[PDB]
């Protein structure tokens, strides 16, 4: 009742898995989901027996749509016979978790047709729920009777076999087991790690058959690792023909370092740490470094070493996106909602903006915006988050992230910050542009793990001393020498967490004091005169 | 005419027991350690220089020369037969086409005359074969290679202008039926096929059995494959005519290496494309080696006249001689001649950028100049600004019949790859096409927020700009916020700025006169005694400057402050439309960098610099 021609066992370690119940024995949590919990599509981790042996490793990517079954099949099997009065009604798919990271994702080569890859980028599109007929089953003429055949798996449900004979759609939807399925058309775009700019980068069109659609969200990271195929596009619906060239697609399955950081600590406490890190972080940033105080603390004429300034962030950042307006509309940003006449299939289009949670959007030329437009954005600086009112959605799209810029009635009081570019009108300033950038012009891993490892468990506390500090400064200086009274100061605590989050202190020491004070007399100043 | 039989023979005794002089007149078996990496599969293409069968086979060259699939088949069968006797163990099965071959061998082997039943023999390569062009044929011009070389050998250079994604195509196509329990292969050569119905597999039809078929990608053999247009040189296409595009197919190993904009040299067979009164067909090229150029990349001794001779006097006075005069502006434009090739290995990326721009088009007919400027330079490629829509950088939809879908296109500053570009009637542009323009000034940076289109353009050439005025000269007595019409902060990021009035200077309006009248009179339109010379003395004295490279010192810089200081009375004073910034600073060193190139001397050079600043007094405050 088995055929040969692919040579596969069951798990092929059966004589190994007997001593391996007596000898593993003598991760709990991987173990007890299965037997207290009883949830479907176990979620098996990645394949660590390449660790101990290739061959079995290499045996279940050769020919994964003949594997997968095996461990399914095999792991019900054995469940059935120990456990009778279990659920069988709800199959159970093995999904491997992780799996090994494909070498050169840029360079997917064509001779890798059917193996498991690994991709990596983000969801830009997603589409409405497209069912389709699967396990199809035909009708005979004697006295209508079907026997059931088709268990085994192998057959292909053609299509044009429906345009005779359409009770199908009534008759056979259920009783031939016709019910529709679930696929969802989601298009992935790959992140190349900051290329130099060369190629263009490839578009992966994500749709498999697989009806774990939406169990997973789109809009986030993807680390999906899915199977390749390849379909045979028809030349004309009318004809026949069909050309020498496949579209790719991708199957959907899927569910020291800390020895430096104390280093850091020792070295913070000498007094010149200002003078060490302003120089360092940063150096290709020209003068007017009050400027610096958005960026530095914060990550942490026109175009005159500003719009640079940005490119900086682009730069150093990958999470975000960059734009301008005076040629995108209100609708170029986002809610570009539309669909394809060609096709005859609506797109639930997002944007941009909508996509900037969890970062910093750069935004320029605010001034030239028109009306029109800026309603958006008054929302999510006022409101944090940002609503999408058309008429297939209404609702709101969490904005938690911040945006600055700058810029050059009093109804003002909208913006976060507000600076503006003075001239000191001084030549010799001038002077040092030609000798420290004309002159001038494996660390890059380190600075890229300050962000995500160390930031990740740091939560600053303030302490009962610190807080009124900031309330009993603005009143009595105020009128010594002649707007503070809103509570416009109070909310430049959100900032103060910036000084905490430098030497990853939870405690508040002499440094990061008069920090706060003088950034009072920086804004006085600009709102002066 | 002659026994493919003997040929065959013939590369099998060259290929293992015959030998060359290439490693000290000694045979060092260089194709027998290729032919072993095949064995072992770890090389993918081989490569057969034709080089080496020329050093000691002339008659085998020609033949080959003479038609190319033919022996290009025999080779690659050759080396398949070539491949059983160097097999030294059992494959590792590195891939799902070792897996089918291995299984398919022993299915072979296990039963062991019809002369359809075999395995074909594309089906069982696993190894691809290509040509180099021998150097004894000169290169063809792309003009030049007519019906009459079809089926022949040809290499031609030319500059990629469209290249598609990477796609699989399918070569060998596998059926299997659910009757016979065989693999039924259909071979496919065609762009498009025409899949099996019924199969014609002898077995099925003297039973009489189902016979129904499922196509299946398990098995089937794939091979990379690309589609690609090349245009021809624009510097050796003759003056009365456009350069013509010719398609070129390359598929394997081979893919993946042309770059859009790229020179490259091209080596393939001349072959038709059926589209299924008289037998018409179109022509391709299917590649076999392609070969990018190096400058891609980031007898007596009085032949030369390099110190002696002052290139000033004789190179500029040879540019552009219809011109009514404007020396000083032709000077200017030697700087954009020249552009940023030629830079320092420091990282000095932005030095290769030189973005001028020109205001007043009716004025002294400088629209003429622009042909001037791409004729004589080298690497530098002619452009229109005005050659098409908006549509042209972006993605539409339009009728098309030859081929094309999901069309991606760049405009003409993609079309310029790092040469010179330009730009015509850049007033008419429309206001999007505008802000296209100033993406590009912020070095590279074209973000598009279009849910279809996400590209990065790569803008490295240098953009001449010219600029009609605003409906008539412009008028002092009209304050700002009228005076100019074109956007000023668009202005504030180019770094030179030209504008001509035509002013009644009777001194001058004398000269204009004296030049029309010596027109019509004879041939020589520059009466100064210049002979217009031959393009290729001037050509060759030029490319060798270029490998000098001589580097300005950083320490002169320090007298170029002083001048910024000066600027900045003057600029606050006047109050003038024109304004101008640090930038100047930005652009006085990059303008110095090229001067220095006419002295090669770089140890002490204060006049070369001194005028670059004296070329920007003289155009702002003419009155």
């Amino acid at each position: 009742l088995v055929i040969w021609g692919t040579d596969v066992n069951v798990a092929a370690c059966k004589e190994n898995f007997q001593r391996f119940l007596q000898r593993f024995i003598d991760y709990m949590q991987r173990l007890g989901e299965i037997n207290v919990i009883g949830e479907p599509f176990l979620n098996v981790n990645c394949e660590h027996i390449k660790s101990f042996d290739k061959n079995l490793y290499r045996q279940l990517i050769s020919y994964p749509q003949e594997v997968i079954p095996t461990f399914d099949m095999a792991v019900n099997e054995i469940f059935f016979d120990r456990y009778p009065d279990s659920i069988l009604e709800h199959q159970i798919q093995v999904r491997p978790f992780n799996a090994l990271k494909t070498k050169n994702m840029r360079n997917l080569n064509p001779e890798d047709i059917d193996q498991l890859i690994t991709i990596s980028g983000m969801v830009i599109r997603t589409s409405q729920l497209i069912p389709e007929m699967q396990e199809a089953f035909f009708q005979c003429q004697v006295c209508a009777h079907t026997t059931r055949v088709e268990m085994d798996r192998g057959r292909i449900a053609e299509p044009s076999v429906c345009g005779r004979c359409h009770t199908t759609h009534s008759m056979a939807l259920i009783h031939n087991r016709s019910l529709f399925s679930d696929k969802q058309m989601i298009k992935l775009q790959e992140s190349p790690e900051d290329m130099p700019a060369g190629q263009t980068p490839h578009t992966v069109i994500l749709f498999a058959h697989n009806d774990l659609v939406d169990k997973v969200q789109p809009g986030d990271r993807v680390n999906v690792t899915g199977i390749y195929r390849a379909v045979p596009i028809r030349v004309n619906p009318r004809v026949s023909n069909v050309k020498s060239v496949y579209k790719t697609h991708i199957d959907v399955i899927h569910y020291f370092s800390e020895k430096r950081v104390e280093l850091l600590k020792e070295l913070s406490r000498k007094p010149d740490i200002y003078e060490r890190l302003a120089s360092a972080l940063a150096p290709s940033i020209y003068e007017h470094e009050d400027i610096k105080k958005g960026i530095l603390l914060q990550l942490f004429d026109p175009g005159t070493s500003k719009s640079q300034l940005l490119q900086y962030v682009y730069n150093l950042v990958p999470r975000g996106q960059y734009t301008s307006g005076k040629g995108s509309s209100a609708v170029g940003l986002t809610a570009y909602v539309m669909k394809d006449p060609e096709t005859r299939q609506l797109v639930l289009q997002t944007g941009a903006l909508v996509l900037s949670d969890n970062g910093i959007c750069c935004i320029d030329e605010f001034d030239k915006m028109n009306e029109s437009t800026r309603s958006v954005l008054h929302e999510v600086m006022e409101q944090q988050t940002l609503s999408i009112a058309k008429a297939g959605i209404i609702c709101q799209l969490n904005a938690r992230t911040s945006v600055l810029a700058a810029a050059n009635h009093t109804l003002l009081s909208r913006f976060d910050l507000i600076f503006l570019l003075l001239d000191p009108q001084d030549e010799a300033y001038d002077r040092r542009l030609a000798h420290h950038l004309v002159a001038l012009y494996l660390d890059m891993a380190v600075l890229k793990d300050y962000i995500a490892y160390a930031h990740s468990t740091i939560m600053p506390r303030l302490s009962e001393e610190a807080s009124q500090a900031l309330i009993e400064a603005y009143v009595d200086m105020r009128k010594i020498g002649s707007s503070a009274y809103p509570r416009q100061l109070e909310s430049l605590i959100r900032l103060a967490e910036a000084h905490a989050k430098v030497r990853l202190s939870n405690k508040v020491e002499a440094i990061d004091v008069e920090e706060a004070k003088r950034l009072h007399r920086e804004a006085l100043k600009q709102s002066a005169t | 005419l002659k026994d493919y039989a003997l040929e065959k023979e013939k590369v099998k005794k060259f290929l293992q027991e015959f030998y060359q002089d290439d490693e000290l007149g000694k045979k060092q078996f260089k194709y027998g350690n290729q032919l072993v990496r095949l064995a072992h599969r770890e090389q993918v293409a081989l490569y057969v220089d034709l080089d080496d069968v020329a050093e000691d086979d002339p008659e085998l060259v020609d033949s080959i020369c003479e038609n190319a699939r033919r022996y290009a088949k025999l080779f690659a069968d050759a080396v398949q037969e070539l491949l059983p006797q160097y097999k030294e163990r059992e494959v590792v099965n590195k891939d799902v086409l070792d897996v089918y071959i291995e299984h398919r061998l022993m299915m072979e082997q296990r039963s062991r005359r019809s002369p359809q039943n075999q395995y074909p023999a594309e089906l069982m390569r696993r190894f691809e074969l290509y040509f180099q062009g021998p150097s004894s044929n000169k290169p063809r011009v792309i003009r030049e290679v007519r019906a009459d070389s079809v089926g022949k050998l040809v290499t031609v250079r030319g500059i990629v202008t469209r290249v598609s994604e990477v796609k699989p195509k399918m070569v060998v196509a596998t059926y299997t039926c659910d009757q016979c329990g065989a693999e039924t292969y259909q071979p496919i050569q065609s762009p498009t096929f025409m899949p099996l119905i019924m199969c014609p597999s002898q077995e099925c039809q003297t039973n009489r059995s189902g016979g129904r078929l499922y196509l299946q990608t398990r098995g089937s053999r794939f091979i990379k494959f690309q589609e690609m247009k090349m245009q021809e040189h624009s510097d050796q296409v003759p003056v009365g005519n456009i350069p013509r595009s010719i398609t070129v197919l390359v598929e394997g190993e081979n893919t993946r290496i042309a770059q859009p904009g790229d020179h490259v040299s091209v080596t393939g067979i001349f072959l038709p494309i059926l589209r299924t009164q008289g037998l018409l067909s179109e022509t391709y090229l299917e590649a076999h080696r392609i070969v990018k150029m190096n400058k891609s990349e980031d007898t007596r001794e009085e032949l030369r006249q390099i110190a002696e001779e002052d290139f000033y006097e004789k190179l500029a006075a040879s540019i552009a001689p219809e011109i009514y005069g404007h020396e000083d502006v032709k000077k200017a434009l030697l700087l954009l001649l020249v552009g940023g090739v030629d830079q320092s290995p420091r990282g000095m990326k932005i030095r290769g950028n030189i973005n001028i721009c020109l205001m007043g088009d009716p004025g002294v007919a400088k629209s003429q100049l622009l042909s001037y400027i791409d004729r004589l330079a080298p690497r530098s490629q002619y452009t229109t600004g005005r050659g098409s829509s908006g549509v042209g950088l972006t993605a539409a939809v339009l009728r098309d019949s030859v081929s094309g879908e999901l069309t991606l296109e760049g405009g003409a500053l993609v079309l310029a790859d790092q040469g010179v570009c330009c730009i015509d009637e850049f007033d008419k542009m429309a206001e999007a096409d505008r802000t296209a323009i100033h993406e590009v000034m912020e070095q590279q940076t074209i973000s598009i927020a279009k849910a279809g289109i996400l590209t990065t353009l790569n803008a490295r050439c240098s953009i001449l700009a010219a600029a009609n005025p605003a409906y008539g000269r412009y008028n002092p007595r009209r304050s700002l916020e009228q005076n100019i019409q074109l956007p000023a902060a668009l202005l504030s990021r180019f770094d030179l700025l030209w504008l001509i009035q035509d002013r009644p200077d009777r001194d001058n309006d004398l000269r204009l006169a004296q030049h029309i009248t010596y027109v019509h009179q004879h041939s020589r339109q520059p009466p100064s005694q210049f002979e217009p010379l031959d393009m290729k003395l001037m050509r060759r004295y030029i490319a060798m400057c270029r490998e000098k490279q001589p580097m300005v010192p950083e320490s002169l810089a320090d007298y170029i402050t002083a001048a910024y200081v000066e600027m900045r009375r003057e600029a606050w004073a006047s109050k003038d439309a024109t304004y101008t910034s640090a930038r100047t600073l930005l652009a006085i060193l990059r303008l110095s960098t090229a001067l220095a190139r006419l002295r090669m001397v770089d140890v002490v050079e204060k006049e070369d610099v001194n005028e670059a600043i004296r070329l920007m007094e003289m155009s702002k405050d003419s009155l």
